[PDB]
């Protein structure tokens, strides 16, 4: 979850829910007639909410990606990234190898110093 | 250009519930009149148990021979 | 619920008498209750079952904005139905009509879902690559420091001698 | 379903607005006639991959904006499409890990 796409899905469903809620409120409750003010306030609030939801859906649509970046542009970039990841792997391996050799040398040197110091006693 | 699935709205003002249905249905003068017949019939008669039985029969739904066989004395 | 007992009876044996794993199925299976035949498209098309309002120009963002505006205008026309003639036939069409519109607004953005999927692989790979190089550089700096550390301590020792 | 009351209707209001939400919108993007596999059909090249890796491409590598701030796919965009205090918060498109 937590994507712009799930936000857009929930916004569209909230639009449909505001449609059903707006009709079910503004038909069920009203002042009778003449051949109330709370109902008028309800209508204004519902219209404002529907407009805001529409604007948000439009903004999220603008936000997602274009009809450029077709799937082949993703695939070729993926191929190039696999090659460069191989090269980065071998480079990391080389630096680790040099560090390992240097570490084994200094370790053996320190062991020999300790052996001499214990043998002198 | 055109939105998806536009169509034609119905005839501008056909029969609705927003019209005055009574004045269209020629019932105005009866209402303007209207807005007991026990008492209006007691204009003719005296007053208005077995009348409960009359209403219960309402809720449920040889004349010379009778005059000859109606023998009963006065006093 | 039950336990496959015939194959578990088969398994208690020695030598080479136990059984091999079954081969891979490349056709219709019947797992659970649905079929789940292989080689399915991730997004089964809209032409299999419902109408299709949009051509092959299919520039997704424009048609999504079009379908948003069409949903709102058909809601307004449904309000015109409820104002003018509630007993009309058209409202049934109208209460079907925007339903079809809502289906398409879901069906387009589900077509962003493979793309999003592919795209998250791409950025993961980029982040993967960058982290490798960062560790490499980090380690090399440490290596350099260790080298010069050893050097200056060696630079100290004939000065004791 | 049968009855909607002030408190319950206001509950519907705050729940719907918390689910949903001077311009500060994204810069508009036009239609794109050059697309890489179907439309323009570029033989696999190299400028396009270098643009998709390093440069700023506003349809592919991120979402651009008015007031200039660039946002790639892993970031969350804060905007205000209305003239209110309420801010739209577009979540990240990728959400790595």
């Amino acid at each position: 979850m937590a994507d712009r796409l799930t936000q857009l899905q929930d916004a569209v469903n909230s639009l449909a829910d505001q449609f059903c809620n707006a009709i079910g409120v503004l038909q069920q409750c009203g002042p009778p007639a003449s051949f109330a003010n709370p109902t008028e306030e309800y209508a204004q609030l519902f219209a404002a909410l529907i407009a805001r939801t529409a604007k948000d859906i439009d903004v999220l649509i603008d936000s997602l990606p274009s009809e450029e970046s077709t799937a082949a542009l993703q695939a070729a970039s993926l191929y190039k990234l696999e090659e460069e990841n191989h090269e980065a792997a071998t480079c990391l391996e080389d630096v680790v190898y040099r560090g390992d050799m240097l570490l084994e040398k200094i370790q053996s040197a320190l062991a020999d110093i300790a052996q001499s110091q214990l043998k002198t006693r | 250009g055109p939105f998806y699935l536009m169509r034609e709205l119905p005839g501008s003002t056909e029969l609705t519930g927003s019209t005055n249905l009574i004045t269209h249905y020629n019932l105005e003068q009866a209402y303007n009149k209207f807005c007991d017949l026990p008492g209006m019939i007691d204009l003719p008669g005296s007053h208005d148990l077995r009348s409960l039985i009359e209403k219960p029969p309402i809720l449920s739904s040889g004349t010379m021979l009778a005059g000859f066989r109606l023998h009963t004395g006065p006093l | 619920m039950q336990y496959i007992k015939e194959y578990t009876d088969e398994n208690i044996q020695e030598g080479l008498a136990p059984k091999p794993p079954p081969p891979i199925k490349d056709s219709y299976m019947m797992f659970g209750n649905q079929f789940q035949c292989d080689d399915l498209i991730i997004r089964p098309l809209e032409s299999q079952g419902i109408e299709r309002l949009h051509p092959m120009q299919f520039d997704h963002k424009k048609e999504l904005r079009k379908l948003n505006m069409s949903i709102l205008i058909n809601f307004l026309d449904l309000l015109d139905i409820l104002i003018r003639s509630p007993g009309s036939i058209k409202r049934e069409e109208k209460l079907e009509d925007l339903k079809l519109l809502f289906v398409h607004v879901h069906h387009l953005i589900n077509e962003y879902r493979p793309h999003q999927a592919r795209e998250t692989l791409r950025v993961m790979m980029e982040v993967q690559k960058r982290q490798r190089l960062e560790t490499a550089e980090r380690f090399q700096k440490h290596l350099e420091r260790v080298i010069e550390m050893i050097q200056n301590c060696l630079a100290s020792l004939p000065d004791d001698l | 379903l049968s009855r909607n009351e002030i408190i319950q209707s206001y509950l519907s209001r705050q729940s719907s607005l918390l689910s949903s939400s001077a311009r500060q919108l994204h810069v508009l993007v036009p239609q794109s006639p050059p697309t890489d596999l179907p439309g323009l059909t570029r033989e696999v090249t190299q400028d396009d991959l270098d643009r998709i890796q390093a440069s700023q491409w506003p349809g592919v590598n991120g979402c651009q904006d008015t007031q200039g701030n660039w946002y790639d796919w892993t970031q969350c965009i804060s905007l205000d499409p209305h003239g209110d205090d309420g801010r739209l918060n577009i979540l990240p498109y990728v959400c790595l890990d």
